[PDB]
């Protein structure tokens, strides 16, 4: 191979593992953020679902 | 056959013969010995190999490196211009290595050439070699084996500061 070949095709390769490296990076801060404010979609814990609740009047008014 | 300013030589200057004995040399025999038995066959066959070549020409050259920025031009953790930043500096790395080669080839040259008068006719390729092997022990030495660019440049940094505080004291 030239060496205009390896040249560049190295420019490629480091092109696609800084592009992983800086992902990683961010999914870690991601990851971070999410777990210790609950506000993304990753560790969601569920809760009760409100549509199990029933209003239909009750035999008491107070309820 | 090379270029007489990157490798000078004085000029030549020989005795003329001046015998003072009867006697017959034998270097002047052996000489013409040599010339006739040795030098002209030797001289025959490089002429029909040299034939051969002026049939079949053909080129090659000396390539050229465009000029990239320098690692003092490249964002911190920026690869893609640290890259070719780095591969131009480890180009004039080695070709700095072989320009100190090239002055210590003449310094040796003019240690064999002026025999025992070396050490006074000498002085300007001596000189010319502490200087050049100061300015390459300034730039690369003490790098370590994963020398690179930014290692040369923080040794760099850390040189004119010394510098600029040694001129404060002014």
């Amino acid at each position: 191979d030239g060496p205009e070949k390896n040249y560049e095709r190295t420019m490629a390769i480091l092109q696609i593992e800084a592009e992983k490296a800086e992902l990683r990076l961010k999914e870690l801060e991601v990851r971070r953020l999410m777990r210790a404010r609950g506000d993304g979609p990753w560790f969601h814990y569920p809760t009760i679902d409100k549509e199990l609740i029933d209003h239909s009047p009750k035999a008491t008014p107070d309820n | 056959s090379w270029d007489k300013d990157v490798y000078p030589e004085p000029p030549r200057r020989t005795p003329a013969p001046s015998p003072q004995t009867s006697l017959p040399n034998p270097i002047t025999y052996l000489t013409k010995a040599f010339d006739l038995l040795v030098d002209r066959p030797v001289t025959l066959v490089r002429e029909f190999i040299e034939r051969q070549h002026a049939k079949n020409k053909y080129y090659y050259y000396h390539r050229e490196f465009r000029r990239v920025p320098d690692i003092t031009e490249c964002q911190e953790k920026d690869v893609l211009c640290m890259f070719e930043a780095e591969m131009q500096w480890r180009r004039d790395y080695k070709v700095d290595q072989e320009i100190v080669n090239i002055i210590q080839e003449r310094l040796k040259a003019c240690q064999q050439r002026e025999g025992e008068s070396h050490r006074q006719n000498c002085a300007k390729e001596l000189e010319q070699f502490t200087q050049v092997v100061k300015a390459y022990q300034d730039r690369y030495h003490d790098l370590g084996a994963h020398y690179s660019a930014r290692k040369c440049l923080a040794k760099q940094k850390q040189r004119m500061l010394a510098e600029r505080k040694a001129a404060k004291e002014a």
